[PDB]
RNA sequence: CGAAGCCAGAGGAAACUCUGGUGGAGGUCCGUAGCGGUCCUGACGUGCAAAUCGGUCGUCCGACCUGGGUAUAGGGGCGAA
RNA sequence: GUAGUAGCAAAUAUUCAAACGAGAACUUUGAAGGCCGAAGUGGAGAAGGGUUCCAUGUGAACAGCAGUUGAACAUGGGUCAGUCGGUCCUGAGAGAUGGGCGAGCGCCGUUCCGAAGGGACGGGCGAUGGCCUCCGUUGCCCUCGGCCGAUCGAAAGGGAGUCGGGUUCAGAUCCCCGAAUCCGGAGUGGCGGAGAUGGGCGCCGCGAGGCGUCCAGUGCGGUAACGCGACCGAUCCCGGAGAAGCCGGCGGGAGCCCCGGGGAGAGUUCUCUUUUCUUUGUGAAGGGCAGGGCGCCCUGGAAUGGGUUCGCCCCGAGAGAGGGGCCCGUGCCUUGGAAAGCGUCGCGGUUCCGGCGGCGUCCGGUGAGCUCUCGCUGGCCCUUGAAAAUCCGGGGGAGAGGGUGUAAAUCUCGCGCCGGGCCGUACCCAUAUCCGCAGCAGGUCUCCAAGGUGAACAGCCUCUGGCAUGUUGGAACAAUGUAGGUAAGGGAAGUCGGCAAGCCGGAUCCGUAACUUCGGGAUAAGGAUUGGCUCUAAGGGCUGGCAGCCGACUUAGAACUGGUGCGGACCAGGGGAAUCCGACUGUUUAAUUAAAACAAAGCAUCGCGAAGGCCCGCGGCGGGUGUUGACGCGAUGUGAUUUCUGC
């Protein structure tokens, strides 16, 4: 896979289409996000459940989300 | 292999087509590569001028 | 040290072959394996090569030499020739 | 001491056969398939053996993936050439061409006073 | 096994009566010939990296090494010690000599420089 | 076992020698795997078997050993005979 | 008849109990006693076998006893792909046309006695159809296109690209889930980002600015080694890669082993044992950094020469040193990645359930350790150790494009889209799936390989993993036998002959002649020691302003002790004095012989300068030697060396 430095970066990830899946893994110290879209699986890892949670909140809406486990 | 002596491969220019031609002289003694070879009727005559 | 005192580089072969071969034997595997003095790159990496091919190890320049040894007794004698009867007066 | 095996059909110890082994994710020691050496590209005159700098060094027919700045160098005689001969292929092509106008007007002079 | 191993590094059962193969097998000459003289031409490096030994002792020394003189690292070591006392009793012997050719040199400079003084 | 190169000490005026090392050349040597089959004139001899098995042996970096592919066929092939 | 006779004897082995069953020395489970012992009686294949694989069912055959069993019979199942392979390519060779020969089926022959390219982009005209703007299709025309000849030939050579986890009674890199990629293809050319918008002038505007004019734009950075996300380009040309032996050393990395500590579970507890055993993870791919390699560049010039390897070698054709660059990264961490995996503890769910849950999956040390891989560097060769399909780069410059506040010719950059047909895939791969008439002590090509002893993969004994003594069992312990072991005293007197047995063996310190081609002989002969324990002596590594922490297993010395016993089993050269033959290593009479026989290097002798020597041929001036040229081919004798070669 691939990996991601700016939030900015992975948003437009989000937005880009061909894309269908985002696995939000609560890992203990840090928590990464997955767009799963297409031959790649784009990863940012993020430190903040409150920097998490006004992420999810700046999700696109058509993107499915699913929280792992 | 299969001849004790050792086998020249020397290089031209074809004077009629641009391209140019490798082709294999018997190695004479005392040629070292990098030599320049000059063949022809009116060659000057040193070691390994044909 | 002197260590074999008389057959020096022919005791590899040992106890067999005979006497008068290894005599006759020991005077050309010394003179193939030596590291002759470049005419050219000046140092003393001549090495040859398979059997009248001559090499150097700086400037790699590959010259057709004797069977064993650098040179031969025809190979100056004929470059001796061959410049006098260059230089008789015009080929 | 788990003694591993082959995941092909080749069970000689062939040329292609050629591999290491690594340790999968499951704690078994698996044995791996490696691709062989991509030796680089050497030099043209072959007066030095000893690979050209700068080139990335794999199979002939990996190199339609690779970009071309992956496989040669800036300079002119990019990839071909061992960048010493470049510059002494500039040398050779300069003195040799001043020595056909000197002599050129050498011989003129020889076609002057003779 | 490890409690008659542990009996081994002590040096019980490792006599005549339970060796059989050659020492030379054992542990090799030429291993113990890389090992000694990786020892020794290391530390000739690191007497030069500071300024313990000059680079003229070094290459006599190191050839030296590189042939059988020095047994092990302790008899090179005591072996420098001499060799530096020796450079310091020449230079110590050296340079009074040095210095009395000084003021003597200087001393014909100014029965020089005083008499010709006197010339004008 | 220790061929050439090689260092270091020692003696010599030269030629070089003497001593401790380093080095790892060979149709080398003791041997295994492998490949062969000396001897017991052993087992076996309506056998395990239309030539084996056990001991004992030969060579074992070399004219080696072997798989697949291809060539040569009956007065013909092939042969270190 | 022989006859219920030979016979069911190669490789250590069974035992007790229990269940099903008419029926148990053999089938199944369980416990003990065992052996194969990592060059396996183990794990997987190429060849060949072809249903042998799996399941269920029966017990007339068959399995050389038996059977409740099977590789038997009967019934029913199973062998999934772009990336595993065949396909493709050429190697030694095998092979059609042209041509030759031949009564003839046909053979020779592979570039030879040949009009052996049907392709190209561009110019041109002519037609055609779409949206006749412009494209798209052919007709012929100017130009190149060694066509160096078709085509076959490897399931071990060349050959782009798949991994990790789970699943079945049976398959798996092939099905599932998850994570990658390669090669093609893309009209109205899918979407960015590059080539991309700079400068001069004037006009005014405090500027922000706009307007016009004109020019330039086939990219950038570093002295360099070369660097970046892209970087116009045909015919043609140059080169690289594909593309190389064998053997030594050595260094780097990994696997496995080994040392200490934690943690989890189990093993003994008669007495001890912070013990003993098991277990203790990160794939492809992308990125970062270790580490390694360089015969890569710059500064600068060293003799009192230095730099360095185990060994060399290195340099005024520019060393050490100071500072960079490239390439390799199979190493560590990171995305994948802990949500899986695994250990152990719980709890449901009759079930399907890739259940749910709690915890752990860590700290280091060491090496001539073994294997594998990458690299350095050298040795040997009258031994120089493959082609090609394909792919890339460079030099050239035919043309092509945009004209401005216009964006074009373009694109190996980052994504997006579509496909990837055909065949092979189970199993055994062997003291029971092959071949040997057979479930035959034979034969058959490789990969993986632990602990102890020890030089070692020797041999011996254990673990993981397998098996059940190899086509039978019960009782006894005669002769004869085949294996195997001892024997008072004498020691070849035995016999054709020391045949066979038996001595000697491993190691360190001692000591070594006759003879010689000075290499040898030679491990000559002949000796001395060897255990156990308790110690000392010596060999090191990383940091310092001459100390301190921590590390490998060897080498000598000494004491004391045993019943003079100590390579304590395995493992293992009897020795000399000599004569004949052969120089030696090698080979040979597969199945009655390994020899002195053959070969052999050495020495000679002879033919032949190519319209030729020697040979093949049914045929042609077809062939082999010949991808040759008297330091060569062809034909023989002799068989190292030294000294000799009579008439
Ligand atoms: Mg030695
Ligand atoms: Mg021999
Ligand atoms: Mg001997
Ligand atoms: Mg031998
Ligand atoms: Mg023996
Ligand atoms: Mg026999
Ligand atoms: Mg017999
Ligand atoms: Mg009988
Ligand atoms: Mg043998
Ligand atoms: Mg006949
Ligand atoms: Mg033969
Ligand atoms: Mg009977
Ligand atoms: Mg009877
Ligand atoms: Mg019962
Ligand atoms: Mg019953
Ligand atoms: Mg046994
Ligand atoms: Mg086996
Ligand atoms: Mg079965
Ligand atoms: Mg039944
Ligand atoms: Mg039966
Ligand atoms: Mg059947
Ligand atoms: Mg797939
Ligand atoms: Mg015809
Ligand atoms: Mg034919
Ligand atoms: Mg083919
Ligand atoms: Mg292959
Ligand atoms: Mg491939
Ligand atoms: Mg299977
Ligand atoms: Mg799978
Ligand atoms: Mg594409
Ligand atoms: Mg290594
Ligand atoms: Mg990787
Ligand atoms: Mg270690
Ligand atoms: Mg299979
Ligand atoms: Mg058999
Ligand atoms: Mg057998
Ligand atoms: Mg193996
Ligand atoms: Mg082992
Ligand atoms: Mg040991
Ligand atoms: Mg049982
Ligand atoms: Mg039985
Ligand atoms: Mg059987
Ligand atoms: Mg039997
Ligand atoms: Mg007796
Ligand atoms: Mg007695
Ligand atoms: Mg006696
Ligand atoms: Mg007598
Ligand atoms: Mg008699
Ligand atoms: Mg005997
Ligand atoms: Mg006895
Ligand atoms: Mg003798
Ligand atoms: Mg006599
Ligand atoms: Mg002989
Ligand atoms: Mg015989
Ligand atoms: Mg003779
Ligand atoms: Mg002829
Ligand atoms: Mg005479
Ligand atoms: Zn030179």
């Amino acid at each position: 896979p691939r990996k991601i430095e700016e939030i900015k970066d992975f948003l437009l990830t989000a937005r880009r289409k061909d894309a269908k899946s985002v696995k939000i893994k609560k890992n203990k110290d840090n928590v990464k996000f997955k767009v799963r879209c297409s031959r790649y699986l784009y990863t940012l890892v993020i430190t903040d459940k409150e920097k998490a949670e006004k992420l999810k909140q700046s999700l696109p809406p058509g993107l499915a989300v699913k929280e792992l486990k | 292999p299969g001849r004790g002596a050792p086998l020249a491969k020397v290089v031209f220019r074809d004077p009629y087509r641009f391209k140019k031609r490798t082709e294999l002289f018997i190695a004479a003694e005392g040629i070292h590569t990098g030599q320049f070879v000059y063949c022809g009727k009116k060659a000057q005559l040193n070691i390994g001028n044909v | 040290a002197k260590r074999t005192k008389k057959v020096g580089i022919v005791g590899k072969y040992g106890t067999r072959y005979g006497a008068s071969l290894r005599k006759m034997v020991k005077k050309i595997e010394i003179s193939q394996h030596a590291k002759y003095t470049c005419s050219f790159c000046g140092k003393t990496k001549m090495k040859r090569r398979a059997v009248g091919i001559w090499h150097c190890g700086s400037c790699m320049k590959t010259v057709a030499g004797g069977a064993w040894t650098y040179n031969t007794t025809s190979a100056v004698t004929v470059k001796s020739a061959i410049r006098r009867l260059k230089e008789l007066k015009d080929q | 001491v788990q003694r591993l095996t082959y995941r092909r059909r080749l069970s000689y110890n062939t040329a292609s056969n050629k591999t290491r082994l690594s340790r999968t994710p499951g704690n078994r020691i698996v044995y791996l398939y490696t691709k062989k050496v991509g030796k680089a590209p050497k030099s043209a005159c072959g007066v030095c053996p000893g690979r050209l700098r700068g080139v990335r060094a794999v199979r002939p027919k990996v190199l339609m993936r690779l970009s071309k700045t992956k496989k040669h160098v800036s300079r002119a005689y990019g990839g071909s050439m061992c960048a010493k001969c470049v510059r002494d292929r500039i040398k050779r092509a300069f003195l040799i061409e001043e020595q056909k106008i000197v002599v050129k007007v050498l011989k003129a002079q020889a076609q002057s006073q003779k | 096994c490890r409690k008659n191993t542990l009996a081994r590094r002590k040096g019980r059962h490792m006599g005549i009566g339970k060796r059989k193969g050659t020492a030379n097998a054992r542990m090799p000459e030429k291993v113990t010939w890389m090992r000694r003289m990786r020892i020794l031409r290391r530390l000739l490096r690191r007497y030069r990296e500071s300024k313990k030994i000059d680079r003229h002792m070094y290459h006599s020394l190191y050839l030296k090494v590189k042939g059988n003189v020095f047994k092990n690292k302790r008899i090179l070591m005591e072996h420098i010690h001499k060799l530096k006392a020796d450079k310091a009793r020449k230079k110590l012997l050296a340079d009074q000599a040095e210095a009395r050719r000084s003021k003597t040199k200087e001393a014909r400079k100014r029965r020089e420089e005083r008499l010709q003084a006197k010339k004008e």
